[PDB]
């Protein structure tokens, strides 16, 4: 089946950076956008950004725009998300998800940007503790 | 930018009865609206899209309604597995793709 | 023949009078007409020409289905004299999904962009032959003005952008002489996003008013120096703002240096120009959709950021009828430079689901020092009757 | 190049010989042809052009239904060389539901009218660009000649009217130089209603013969002075009268100064010109409907109000076939100025209910000093067979 | 005006940028477009023209059936400005089932061939009138370049062949002045079969790269002297060979003097040109069918027969999309001579049995000293939907 598979959980010190990755089990990166959404403990869902796997246009939410970058490789069939300048508040589950959207129009923007299928979620926590 | 307001905050009802959830957008989102269910300790799951059509995992007991600025979800004959948190999300043309704050359902058994 | 220099003063405008209309969608219901979007107008010393980006198909044709996408290998730049509709005898001048054109007083320059989204090419065609080319510098949809360039003493200028629509992007100004690129300047000053500029000669320099897709509903300004290639930028001061979407006139605000952060994201291509401390501008009549079109003057609106005093309003298309992109062009008269503008009248998908196609008509108006009355000039096709 | 001055004498006319025909309605049954009304002809120094007011649609088209109304936002002025039919490659020169055009020896002037009935605008377009504009002065359908203007030494003149069709109205004569309005004169003398003038150069001045919708079935005359902008007016003396409707030739009368008050209300656009004390003129063959068309000379008919002595009759369209508007134009020869005329051949609604559309063909004739025979040249389309 | 002499140096090419595309088959599904094959491009001093051999029919027409045969009495040479598609208003310049054209700086020469297979005639038409003619010398399908001729100081040259496709044949070079044949030379040197040459000015001479249907999958070369009418010939040295069919790049070989005898029989029209000891060339991406199209430079490939070191590859049409004939043309710039090429995009019978017709689109590219990105520009018609 197509389904997304994520990298394992992490502890990182404040001021560090983290890499999370997401791979398609079916090898089937068509141009439907892969998106990152996070969930802090006992709190609502938050969209961070995404990328089209073939056409390669990345996009990022305003609160994260200086801190985050996205990149993709068809060969590993994997999308990589890097989050920089970490703080305690970034402690959350990070999910990759696949959007209904597969083209960006210069003038009209995006269409069908809802999340059809989700990865397992990766827990990242930011702390000094061993 | 576009703000999603969802109500009630918590709902509790017995099994075998109808339940209803509501969502409002600070500007008209013209049917570009989806609903998600999240069961405890799991990734979310898509329940409805375009305010009106239900995903493969869910049956005729789930129904979507509304347009423009106000939207509604209804569950018919509530069952043990429905105990979950539900969220609305808009996708009207341009970022960011804001979610509602969510509604929790817990079942009023004996 | 000699190069253009635009060194005459600007004409005393009191408003705008009708000049031209194409009737393209009404003719398409019984005739072979091209599918198009993103039109513009430009003039040689003798007469005016209409340009558009074709979709590689006529309208009553199986290939007219799904014509909503903006970038494909089949898009070409169409060119005609103003008022001749785009029939099968129309010339295709270059391969392009984005473009600009201008006439330097001796010959046409066309700037044409095509290729893959993340590795696109720009070709410079001058006096009928390819003279130069350049490649996408930020690998994320290289794009240009969808409107005329401006040339003074043989040097043409064009604005080009690469990078994100909802974040920081890379913008450069290219200086061109008989098709050869001679200099390049990076954007400077306080404008933070710059797309789809509309530009006009303002001797000795050039001035441009642009689209901000990121944070402004006020419009950016770019001033260009032709003698030393220097650049500066800012925003249109007027409290009545020109972008769509926007807040209503009761609650909108602006800033001379910064994006106003009111309904900032997304936008539409438009225009404005200075008249001492006053500003003339055009906008959609509706605040959140491309319906209707109006123009007016704002008193002190070029220099006072709190002014909301409008006068000389004209409706061009009434609030029930679709509009689209709009842009300025300049025409040299016997003793002054006049300003004129055009409006794209979009029909079909995604809003009008009676048909499978998307296309446009146009309408064109010019500045007058005389007097004028009232009307409305919409597209006028009946999509309930004509071919699906 | 130099401005026109028309200072040659008038040619010795013995009658009219055939010059051109368009076949528009017959071609429309298998081809993409424009829907039109109110045609006219005018010439530059090298060749002649045909003009018409389009209805913004081809004939075999859903938009061809209800094409009977005279004023809509979609009407444009079409222009072609004489004898090329109005196919999809035709140029639209301006937005207009009423117009006039002329060539001054260096470039074209077009006068174009559009807008709301009670607040309309007139645009003046010269050498391809808008130069001036004016607004309705009486707020009740501003209108002009539907035929060529006349220019001497660079000054063009046009007649314009605002106000009622069945009462007193406001008429002005505008003097124009390279598109700029330089002077305006109010109508003077004994003409009481003046519509749709047909005008000809008569050096050093200009002379016009017009339509009276109010009280005359005799036609008004207006003489225009180009050196001092003065105006005078009167009526065509001939006892054989040129308007439709009218009384029969056994019982009609005329007056050199006043409307004859015979079947006075309503009318049709037409022409006449002086030949010493004689007059040449054309009219419908039927007295109460626009059927057939004839021309003749009336002996002393320019100066004697009791004369009914006609000679040199020619039938152009026989009494069973529809006609419409008609008008004069002038052509400069090697040693004299010749006079020529055109006739509109109207087909379809409201009279011919076999179809949903209304449109026209034309036919054109020129003055000869030689000899000629006989014929009839009707429209020749079969409305029982072609598309509804 | 003066005759062309091409005495400027060759431009510093780094690769090829897009210049033009016709969209003919997509337009044909709703429009009257000619059926064609064997296109080419050529330029006068002001602008470029597209040529093709018509099949005497439009595509949506009963006469479009069985359009696969190459020789019939109805074939004519079509001519348009580059980028205007072949609609019904296109000029037919001569009767022809094989042709070549060029402009000498004062007027066009066309060379046109028609008649019976075993007794054919060649006509020479110059400045719009027939000046000379010649007859088949070997009585077995007289034929010529299907691409532009070349002219220096008023003398044009054309290559012509008569005789077998799978054995020894008779080839001559004709020297022509204002349409009059002035000299004729027989082919000399080691080239053993010579068809469909692509030729370019290389002052003081002319150079041609051709098709070998008999024994080479390496391409023949012919060098022509304009001052003494002498001829020499050889083969393209490069180990990467340009004909189709051919062996794969792992196992292909070449020889500077002889046909390589690898997959030698049959072929396709193509091009190559020298750049010091390097060679630029284009070929089909597939080795045994006319699918895709690529270009590249081969290091030392003009002089070293063992070299396989390629650089600067570009895909023009990707491996899943049909191609056809291709050929060079030359354009004079301000300070150097540039090289450009075109590709025929064949659709329909015999491979695509969804339709009864055979026809082509084109796409055109020019040499650049600047920079460029990536793409693919196929034909883009959907034969499953459009008329059979
Ligand atoms: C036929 O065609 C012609 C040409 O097209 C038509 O004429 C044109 O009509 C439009 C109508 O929209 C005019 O534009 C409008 O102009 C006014 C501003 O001008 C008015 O106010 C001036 C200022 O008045 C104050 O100050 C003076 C002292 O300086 C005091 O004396 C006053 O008491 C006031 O306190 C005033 O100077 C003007 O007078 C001049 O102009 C008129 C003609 O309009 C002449 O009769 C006068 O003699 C004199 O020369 C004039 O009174 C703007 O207010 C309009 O914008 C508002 O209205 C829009 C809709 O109409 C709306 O969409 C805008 O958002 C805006 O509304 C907002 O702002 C208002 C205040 O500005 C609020 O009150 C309102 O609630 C809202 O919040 C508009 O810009 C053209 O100027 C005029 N053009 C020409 C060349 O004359 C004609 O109408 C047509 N006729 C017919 C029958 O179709
Ligand atoms: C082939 O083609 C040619 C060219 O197209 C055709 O020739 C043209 O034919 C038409 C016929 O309609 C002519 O127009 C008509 O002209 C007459 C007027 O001319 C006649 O009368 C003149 C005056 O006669 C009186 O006075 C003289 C003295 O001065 C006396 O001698 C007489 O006895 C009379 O009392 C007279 O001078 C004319 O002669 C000249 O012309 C003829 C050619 O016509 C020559 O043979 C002569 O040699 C000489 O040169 C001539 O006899 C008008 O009367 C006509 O109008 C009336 O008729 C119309 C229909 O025809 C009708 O609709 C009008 O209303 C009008 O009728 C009314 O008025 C009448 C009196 O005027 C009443 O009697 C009547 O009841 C009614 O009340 C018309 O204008 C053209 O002039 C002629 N053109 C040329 C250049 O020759 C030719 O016919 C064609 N041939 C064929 C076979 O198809
Ligand atoms: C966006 O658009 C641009 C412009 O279109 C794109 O750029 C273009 O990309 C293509 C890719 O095909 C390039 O053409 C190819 O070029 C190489 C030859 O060049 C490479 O090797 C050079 C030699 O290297 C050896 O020797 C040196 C010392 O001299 C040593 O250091 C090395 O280690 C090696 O031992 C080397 O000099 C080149 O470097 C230069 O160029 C690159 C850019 O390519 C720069 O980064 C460098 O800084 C430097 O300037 C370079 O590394 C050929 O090998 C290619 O042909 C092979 O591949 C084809 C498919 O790609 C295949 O079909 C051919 O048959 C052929 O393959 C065969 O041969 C191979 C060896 O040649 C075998 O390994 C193989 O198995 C097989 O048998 C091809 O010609 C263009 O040059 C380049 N154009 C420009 C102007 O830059 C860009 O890719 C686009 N980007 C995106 C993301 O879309
Ligand atoms: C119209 O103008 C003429 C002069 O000719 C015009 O100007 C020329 C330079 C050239 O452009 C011509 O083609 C134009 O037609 C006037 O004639 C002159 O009148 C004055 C005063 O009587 C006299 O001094 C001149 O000698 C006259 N010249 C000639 C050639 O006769 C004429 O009066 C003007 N007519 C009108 C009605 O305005
Ligand atoms: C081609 O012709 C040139 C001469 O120029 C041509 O004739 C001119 C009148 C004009 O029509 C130009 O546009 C043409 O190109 C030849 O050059 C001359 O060669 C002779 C002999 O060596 C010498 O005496 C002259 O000085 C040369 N003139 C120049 C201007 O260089 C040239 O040799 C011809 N080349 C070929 C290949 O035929
Ligand atoms: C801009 O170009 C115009 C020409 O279009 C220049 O005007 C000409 O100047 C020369 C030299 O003084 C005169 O001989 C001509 O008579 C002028 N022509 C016209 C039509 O006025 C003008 O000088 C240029 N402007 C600048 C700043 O150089
Ligand atoms: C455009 O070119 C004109 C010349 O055609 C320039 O005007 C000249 O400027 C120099 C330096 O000041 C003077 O020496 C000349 O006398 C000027 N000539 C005229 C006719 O004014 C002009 O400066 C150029 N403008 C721009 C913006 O490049
Ligand atoms: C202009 O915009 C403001 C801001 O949205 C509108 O003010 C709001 O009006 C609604 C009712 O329509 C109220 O529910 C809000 O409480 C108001 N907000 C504020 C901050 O006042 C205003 O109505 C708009 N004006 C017009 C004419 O539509
Ligand atoms: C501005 O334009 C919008 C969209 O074209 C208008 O929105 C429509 O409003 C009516 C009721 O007034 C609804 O029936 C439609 O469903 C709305 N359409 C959409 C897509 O939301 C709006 O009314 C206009 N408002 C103003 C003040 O001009
Ligand atoms: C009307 O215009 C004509 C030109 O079309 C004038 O005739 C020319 O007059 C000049 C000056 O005498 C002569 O040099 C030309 O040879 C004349 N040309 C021709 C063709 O005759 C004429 O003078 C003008 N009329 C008036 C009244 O000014
Ligand atoms: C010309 O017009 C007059 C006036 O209408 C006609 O004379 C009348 O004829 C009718 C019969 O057709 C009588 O009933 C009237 O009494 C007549 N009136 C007068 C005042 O005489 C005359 O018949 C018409 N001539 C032609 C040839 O039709
Ligand atoms: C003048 O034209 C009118 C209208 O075209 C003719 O009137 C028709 O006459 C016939 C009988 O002769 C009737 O059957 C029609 O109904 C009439 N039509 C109308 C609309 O009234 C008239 O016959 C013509 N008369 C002359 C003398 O030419
Ligand atoms: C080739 O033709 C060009 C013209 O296109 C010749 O160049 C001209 O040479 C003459 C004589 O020296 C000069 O007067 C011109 O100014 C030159 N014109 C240009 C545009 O440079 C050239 O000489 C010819 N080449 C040969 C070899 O004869
Ligand atoms: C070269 O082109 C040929 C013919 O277009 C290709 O042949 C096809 O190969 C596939 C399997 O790979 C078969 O299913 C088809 O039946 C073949 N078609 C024909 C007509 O034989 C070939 O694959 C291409 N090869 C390369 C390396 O490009
Ligand atoms: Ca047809
Ligand atoms: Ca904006
Ligand atoms: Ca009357
Ligand atoms: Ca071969």
């Amino acid at each position: 089946q197509v389904h997304l598979v994520q990298s394992g959980a992490e502890v990182k010190e404040p001021g560090s950076s983290v890499t999370v990755s997401c791979k398609a089990s079916g090898g089937s990166f068509n141009n439907q956008a892969i998106s990152w959404v996070r969930q802090a403990p006992g709190q609502g869902l938050e969209w961070m950004g995404g990328i089209f796997p073939i056409s390669g246009t990345p996009t990022s939410a305003q609160r994260f725009q200086g801190r985050v970058t996205f990149t993709a490789d068809e060969s590993t069939t994997t999308v990589y998300m890097d989050l920089s300048s970490l703080r305690s508040d970034d402690t959350a589950v990070y999910y990759c998800a696949r959007a209904g959207s597969d083209y960006f129009n210069r003038d009209l923007g995006w269409e069908n940007y809802y999340f059809a299928s989700w990865g397992q979620g990766t827990l990242v926590t930011v702390s000094s503790a061993s | 930018e576009i703000v999603m307001t969802q109500s009630p905050a918590t709902l509790s009802l017995s099994s075998g009865e109808r339940a209803t959830l509501s969502c409002r957008a600070s500007r008209s989102v013209s049917s570009n609206l989806a609903w998600y269910q999240q069961k405890p300790g799991q990734a979310p799951r898509l329940l409805i899209y375009d305010a009106s059509t239900r995903a493969t995992g869910f049956s005729a007991r789930f129904a979507g309604s509304g347009s423009g600025t106000e939207f509604t979800l209804t569950i018919s004959s509530l069952q043990s597995e429905d105990s979950a948190i539900y969220y609305c999300q808009q996708y009207n043309n341009w970022p960011p793709w804001t979610f509602g704050q969510g509604t929790k359902v817990e079942i009023k058994r004996t | 023949a000699e190069y253009r220099n635009w060194s005459k003063p600007q004409c005393d405008i009191t408003g705008f009078a009708p000049f031209s209309k194409d009737n393209s969608i009404r003719l398409s219901a019984g005739g072979d007409i091209w599918v198009t979007r993103e039109p513009y107008v430009s003039c040689d010393p003798d007469k005016c020409y209409q340009f558009a980006l074709g979709q590689g198909t006529t309208l009553n044709n199986v290939h007219s289905n799904n014509t909503v996408r903006d970038r494909t290998p089949y898009r070409t730049l169409l060119m005609n004299e103003l008022g001749v509709p785009f029939h099968l005898g129309t010339k295709q001048v270059c391969i392009a999904w984005s473009s600009s054109s201008c006439h330097d007083g001796k010959a046409w320059l066309h700037v044409c962009i095509t290729g893959d989204d993340k590795n696109a090419t720009a070709s410079f065609i001058y006096n009928g032959r390819l003279v130069d080319s350049v490649v996408s510098w930020s690998k994320e949809i290289l794009r240009t003005q969808e409107s005329e360039c401006v040339c003074i003493n043989g040097t043409c200028t064009v604005v080009m952008t690469d990078g994100s629509a909802s974040g920081k992007a890379d913008t450069k100004i290219l200086f061109i002489e008989e098709g050869k690129i001679v200099h390049t300047s990076t954007l400077s000053g306080s404008a933070q996003h710059v797309e789809e500029c509309s530009c006009y000669p303002r001797y000795p320099g050039v001035r441009c008013v642009c689209r901000d897709n990121w944070k402004g509903s006020n419009r950016p300004i770019v001033d260009i120096n032709i003698k030393d290639h220097s650049i500066v930028s800012s925003y249109v001061c007027s409290g009545l703002v020109g972008d769509t979407p926007r807040k209503n006139d009761s609650s909108s605000s602006s800033h001379c240096l910064d994006p106003n952060n009111e309904e900032g994201g997304h936008g539409v291509k438009g225009w404005a120009f200075d008249d001492g401390n006053d500003v003339w501008m055009g906008r959609t009549i509706n605040e959140t959709s491309r319906l209707g079109y109006e123009t007016f003057k704002v008193i002190e609106g070029w220099s006072n950021p709190k002014s909301k005093l409008q006068i000389n309003r004209q409706v061009i298309v009434d609030r029930g009828n679709r509009s689209g992109y709009s842009g300025i062009f300049s025409v040299e008269g016997k003793s002054c430079i006049n300003r004129c503008f055009y409006v794209e009248l979009i029909r079909g998908r995604k809003e009008e689901t009676e048909v499978l196609w998307t296309s446009n008509s146009i309408v064109v108006f010019c500045g007058t020092s005389g007097t004028y009355g009232t009307g409305s000039w919409p597209d006028g096709a009946d999509l309930n009757l004509m071919p699906i």
